[PDB]
């Protein structure tokens, strides 16, 4: 099942309904995916979230091997 | 609606 | 198909390579470089403060024109 990663305008972060930070995101994601790196990750963010924040999140996923990313508008 | 992206660096 | 670099500035001004573009002129400008080749890789770069609304408006213009090979550059 696809995983929805949400970033709010204050830069707080969620995997599904579960709050995460940069340091806890991959552990939280692995609980959902059981380590399946082919799991689709959909990224959602409030309009004012900035590119630096997006790319920080993208890089954490990328370095962990999560490469199936869809941006949701 | 999704836009598939690669990150490159 | 040499990849195309689309840049978005902090003031939301936009460029295809060195060419200033707007939402209304982006696809015409892009088609001059790509010759209509939709498989051309498009690399998106942006100032740190560019917001998700702006990114996604650009992404949607490319998407609706059939440009689906997109890489985000950090």
């Amino acid at each position: 099942k696809p995983v929805y990663l949400s970033v709010k305008a204050d830069n707080s972060m969620f995997i599904g309904n579960d709050p995460v930070t940069d340091e806890t995101m991959i552990t939280a994601l692995n609980a959902l995916t059981e380590g399946k790196k082919d799991t689709t990750i959909f990224f959602r963010a409030d309009k004012t979230v900035d590119y630096e924040t997006l790319m920080k999140v993208m890089d954490t996923l990328h370095q962990a091997g999560y490469l199936k990313i869809g941006l949701v508008g | 609606q999704p836009i598939s992206v690669t990150m490159v660096t």
